[PDB]
This record gives structure tokens, sequence and C-alpha cells, in this order.
RNA sequence: UUUCGGGGGUACUCGAGUGGCGAACGGGUGAGUAACACGUGGGUGAUCUGCCCUGCACUUUGGGAUAAGCCUGGGAAACUGGGUCUAAUACCGAAUACACCCUGCUGGUCGCAUGGCCUGGUAGGGGAAAGCUUUUGCGGUGUGGGAUGGGCCCGCGGCCUAUCAGCUUGUUGGUGGGGUGAUGGCCUACCAAGGCGACGACGGGUAGCCGGCCUGAGAGGGUGACCGGCCACACUGGGACUGAGAUACGGCCCAGACUCCUACGGGAGGCAGCAGUGGGGAAUAUUGCACAAUGGGCGCAAGCCUGAUGCAGCGACGCCGC
């Protein structure tokens, strides 16, 4: 508010803000679609759903929005919960 | 990055130093990870003492030395030895030792005599 | 010429985990036990040697461990709340 | 600071005297003032004091410097009166005045505060300075021919120069040879009061 | 180039702007906190780490915008809307990576049980990058290993009070999920009924902790000024965002108290940074000088910034000397 670098970091991190949330409510919506699939009970739609979701989660950790372990973490979580099914 | 700075002790007029190896985010007289020297310009040839292989592991691991650490690792020759492009030559101005009082003691009284 | 496109990591030498000794005092929890641990440190100031007692909660799969049983222990990464000691065996029944 | 005031007073007052041979202490040999002939009441802690004010009169030294040197003789592993005594021995005033070159010991502490001395080829105007193991004192030589050290330098016949010491050059120069100890001090009074008086 | 009103180019240079890095350090204070906060010693087979050093592999390909600029609107102001227009190391799609991530099967080996290691083998899926500069040239991405800085858990240790004896219901344990860098009732559904306490739980009071300091023959007692380390906080109380890293002092959002501006519609502020002012008090200082030295940030560099720091001023306030 008093520093010309901190106001330029208002700008800057709110403009951050957006891009993250976007790409986490698309992470989101991605796992919720297969969670509900895997629900449903077939196989095959949950498997092509896990291979996209898990390029997704990946990709994402690459941009910075997630760390790595936690795309792991999903990834490993989506993949066993496929597996029982 | 871990970083080669000069530590200031002493009292006001006469500035000591202490070549330390800390991280370039602690304050000048913080906590030091190594002293692996000291430095004393106050001297007429500005007594150095660097411990030459500590200074070369600390270099190794990639340690960023400050200029005036930059300029004392070059006097020392430990930097050239680190690079290796003139070879380690020690162009260390060392004080000159002053002659003992015994000596000075013996001489005057051979003088009175 | 070519430096290795592969570096191993120097090797680190494990380390040494507490252990201990304890007699079972509850065994009302599933997969856990309740040991009580005896310990004789000297008084700081008046010198004598003082026996002092502490209960710690250790972790058995098949709740082998009676009440009354000399059992060891080792400490272990928090299993639970309150719950840092796995059960080693059981030295002698009782 | 320093005592300015008469001299022959605390020689009447302690017994004895301290500035060596001075008529009017000889005169009257009793405590100064009215009341100087009363009978006086004994007391260990009296005669202890006495000494003390002796010791810290005679070298001119004030209170706080003598428990200075009181706790650093303390502190070294010898023992403390002598201790004490070659540390107030070891003061350059003191060195000059025992060298022969000064009449009164207050007439070196003089001498010294106005720089006219020189040791070990740096001049020093210090009379607390302690002087060590073969210490050369000189004289520099604007002042070699003051009417001071002229006097000084042709009555070399009076108190002989103690062992430690020894004036080696034509020009009065001052060799020590080693801190003096307890056998070639030769000072009045008794440490062993000084060291019972500061503890207690 | 000129009518002296100025006009064009340049890119030496540079206001404003986009972008990067920094701003989480450094500096202050001791309100809260009787607590894994601190001291000391361990554990992490339960973990993160920008910049720095050092191996290996790369640095392919395409696209859409927008700040600035110009035109225009609203408002008292703070500030803000619309149209048009433009660049990138800004943003986005794809290829490659098989060193990495996930899953299935499978071998050997070490254990301290979950497990770890052999970059084990094998089948499937998948994950990036950025250019600039002619000069000592600087950069980008993945991955192996160092170095540094952390996080979390634990033993032991340091106050007063039963004229405070019961306390606890995510509270104690399990299972499946979720969550996190990471383990864990950290969160959640179900299940079981546990867990702590006279070796003082639960309450009440007081308190930042330590290296140290003072006293003492010592044991001990008192203390935590300067200097040095750790913690906590930044008007009061909550909250997240960005980021490698946030109690975010000189960031954001909300609520509140207070102070200020208002065209009454609405706005602005936070000295426990350095000086300084008022007040309280027995009582504690200059609205000083400099980046010359040391440390730090950005920059290839010259260089810029630094009330950190180096100095000076004031006070017998202390020690020492004259």
């Amino acid at each position: 508010a008093n520093i010309k670098s901190q106001i330029k970091r208002i700008r800057t991190n709110e403009r951050r803000r957006l891009r993250n949330q976007s790409v986490k409510s698309s992470l989101r919506t991605a796992i919720r679609g297969f969670r509900e699939a895997v629900d449903a009970g077939d196989k095959d739609k949950a498997s092509e759903l896990l291979h996209a979701t898990s390029r997704k989660l990946d990709k994402a950790a690459s941009k910075g929005v997630i760390h790595p372990n936690q795309a792991a973490n999903k990834k490993s979580a989506l993949a066993l919960a496929l597996n029982k099914l | 990055a871990v970083k080669i700075k000069l530590t200031r002790l002493g009292k006001i007029r006469n500035p000591q130093y202490r070549i330390i190896v800390a991280d370039a985010r602690t304050r000048r007289d913080g906590r030091a990870i190594e002293v692996i020297g000291r430095y004393h310009p106050k001297e007429e040839p500005s007594l150095i003492q660097i411990d030459s292989e500590r200074a070369q592991y600390w270099l190794g691991v990639g340690a960023q030395p400050t200029e005036p650490v930059l300029a004392l690792l070059k006097i020392t020759g430990d930097w050239q030895k680190f690079k290796g492009l003139p070879g380690a030559e020690g162009t260390l101005k060392v004080k000159e030792p002053k002659p003992s009082k015994l000596d000075l003691f013996n001489a005057a009284l051979a003088e009175a005599e | 010429q070519k430096g290795p496109k592969y570096t191993p990591a120097a090797e680190k030498p494990r380390g040494r985990r507490k252990t201990a000794i304890g007699y079972v005092v509850s065994d009302k929890m599933q997969k856990t036990i309740v040991v009580e641990l005896e310990d004789r440190k000297s008084h700081p100031l008046y010198g004598k040697i003082i026996r002092t007692t502490k209960k710690v909660k250790a972790h058995d799969e098949n709740g082998e461990a009676g009440i009354g049983d000399r059992v060891s222990l080792m400490e272990t990464r928090p299993l639970s709340a309150t719950k840092r000691w796995r059960l080693v065996e059981i030295l002698e029944k009782a | 600071a320093r005592y300015t005031g008469p001299a022959t007073r605390k020689s009447r007052r302690l017994g004895v005297d301290l500035v060596g041979g001075d008529q009017s202490f000889e005169k009257r040999p009793y405590p100064p003032g009215q009341h100087g002939r009363a009978r006086i009441k004994e007391s260990e802690y009296r005669q202890q004091l006495q000494e003390k004010q002796k010791a810290r009169f005679s070298y001119g030294v004030m209170e706080k410097q003598f428990r200075r040197y009181y706790e650093e003789a303390n502190r070294q592993p010898g023992k403390t009166g002598d201790n004490l005594l070659r540390i107030l021995e070891s003061r350059l005033d003191n060195v000059v005045y025992r060298a022969g070159l000064a009449r009164t010991r207050r007439m070196a502490r003089q001498l010294v505060s106005h720089g006219h001395f020189l040791v070990n080829g740096v001049k020093v105007d210090i009379p607390s300075y302690r002087v060590s193991q073969y210490d050369i004192i000189d004289v520099k030589e604007k002042s070699l021919n003051t009417l001071p050290f002229q006097i000084a330098r042709e009555t070399a016949g009076e108190r002989p120069i103690p062992s430690w010491l020894q004036v080696v050059g034509e020009r009065q120069r001052i060799l020590v040879h080693q801190l003096p100890e307890r056998a070639q001090i030769d000072v009045p009074l008794t440490e062993q009061l000084i060291v019972e008086l500061y503890s207690k």
C-alpha cells in the first residue's frame, strides 16, 4: 500500500491466484467425475477417465499449482480405487 | 547460498575480522557454521591467516566468497589453487618478527661495557 | 571422456531407536497395550537414588501380550496420538 | 586524582617516616592535630588499616588502584604479601625513584607524568606503568640537560640501587633484570597485616 | 531540420508500464505463552529445501491475448468502466524425456515391525524448457548427488498454589476413506470403551527460555540489562492468497475501537524500525553524518538501494587512566 513493489505485487498475486484457482477447479472436477464413474461400477469409462485424470494431475504438478507429492498421492489413490473395482 | 563472510570483532577504533562460513540470510554477527581464518587490517602488513584445507572444502561444496574474502583468497593462493589458473602461489606478506627483548637487553649491557 | 550419468548417494548408517523393558498394565484397547517403565535417577540435591514410574502406549498387531508380562518395546514414528512404541517380544509371561 | 596536601601529616599519623630523611617527623613523631598526644585504644582493625595506609601513602596509590593491585596479587600463584609488594615496586615511578634518579617518590612521579622518560624506545608518561623483565628506561635527549637530571646524575652516592635494578649508562640508563623478590624489596611495614585487612 | 513554434531519428539513455528476482532477510518489542516454547541428547524405514556447487540429458513445435499507447465515460476524492491497439524469458496446446511419477507381476538382499535398498527386472500409462547479448558473455528445463535452511516426533531438565480431587466424549484405540512435504483424531463415517490423576490430573496465580550476570569458601540463592541463540507478536480479533519459504512490522480481505477527509454517496490510517512529540513516571538521549569499512538485495558489469552497520552528539550512568 505504501511501496511501489507492494502495489505491483498486489496485482500480480491476484492474477496468479486466478490462474491457480482455475487449475485447481479443473482438477477437482476431473476427480469428481472419475469418482462418480467408479461409483457407477463400469470399468472402461473409469479406465480412460483415470488416464485423463492422471495426465491432468501430473500436468498441474508441472505447472507448480500443486506439489509433485500431492499429484503422486492423488494418482496412487485413484489407481488403487480403480484396481479395487 | 552458503557464503564465506567476514564478521567484525575488536573494539570501536580497531576492527578485527574472522573469516567465517555462514548462510547468506544470517546477520553479520550471527551464528557461524565454521571459522576458517582471521584478518586484521589495522596492522602495517595486515596479518592474514586462512586454514587452507577447510577453505578448499567449502569452495568445493560451492560456498561463495564475498569481495574482501575473495581478495584474501587470491592473496593466500587458495582461490588460484581451487581454480588452477596460475598455480598456487603464496603472495602472503607475513609480518616481520621483532627481535627478542633479551637480545636488546644483552646488546645494551654490552654497549655499556 | 564423460562423467557417469548416475551418482549413487553416499550411504548413511541407520540410527538406533530407543528400546525399553516393562510390564503390561492395560490391554482393553485394540492392538494397543500400556506398559509401565521404571527409571532410577539420583536426586539432584539430596543425592538419594529415586525410582520413578512412567506409562507408555505400545502397539502390538495380534495382541499376544496379556497383563503382567515382561515385554520389550522399541520406539517408532507416531502411530496415533500418544502411541509411540512397538512391541518387540514377550520376555516372560505372568 | 592525587594527594597534594602536606606529606609530614601522614608520617606523623602513621608513626613512621615515609619520605625517609625528613627532620620534621623527628622533631615531633606523634600524630598531628590538637589531640595528637591522646592515648589510643588498641584494635587489630586499626593496626591493619594503618599498615595499608602506610603502604598506599608511601607509593602514592589511591584506594581503588590499591584494591585492584591486591586482587591481582591474590589471584597470582605466589603468596599474597610479596606479590602485592612486587606489584607496587614494579611501578615506573617507583623504579625511577629506586634508580637514584629522584630524591623523592613525588618528584619521580612528577618527572614520569611530564614524559621526561622513555621505556623501550617509546615515550611513556604513566606513573602507574608496570615494568617487566629486560626493560630499558631512558631519558629523552631533550631533557638530559635539565637541572633535575643534572643533580640526579652527579649525586649517585645516595640509597643503594637494589639488585633487580642496575644503572649502566653515564646518561643514567636503567636495566631491569627481573621483578624483585621479597628479600630485595627493603620496604617498611608488614604485608601480612594488609592481607588480613583485605580479607575482612 | 526548420518560421524559433518547434519538428523528426537515434538508442547512448530513460519517467510511467508489462516481466523477473527481492521484498519471509535485516531492524523492534516481550504483550501472550507453564507449552515439545526453551536447554540438552536422539529419531525421521514419516519429510520439504529458491538462489549456490557438481554429474547426465535436453533446450522441438504451434497459438490466443493484454498492460502500456490512443479515443472516450463515471466520481468530490480514493479510484474506476467501455472501444481500439501492441511485445516478451508474460500466458496456453502438442511432441520428445523413460534419469522421474503412478499402477500390476516378479528376483535378490538388509533389517528396526510397518518396511528399506539393489537408479533390480518386467508390462501399461504419464510428466518440461526461453531466449538474450558481442562481451571477461549471460541465461531456460528435467534428472542424479552435495551444501545450506527447515518441518515433525521423543527421553531428560528448569515456578508458586488441594483453603484447586476428580478430569475427559474426537476424549482413548481400531478399520475404511480424506487431507499433508511428512507421520498422526489432523479431519471424517462406523466400531470398541477407553485415556489421565495424589509420582498432584483438572483449575488458580505468576512468567518469554537460554549462553550468561551478581552474590557465595563451596553447595546454594537472586536474576535474564548490554552482547549472542531460540520463541512469540506487529492497533484488537478472525482468514486465507502469492510464493521455495509467510506471526507476511512499513501486503491483502472482513469485523471492531480510535483518528482524519467528504460535495454525505463514500473514502484514508496503524513508530513494539531510526530520530522526534505528548502522556505516565523518581528516571533514561539527536527530528546528526556516511555508504569510506563489514553484511545484505537487484544487476554480466559499471552501478543503485541499505536509520543493518560504521561513526559522531548528549548524560560523572558505569569501569579504567591522568
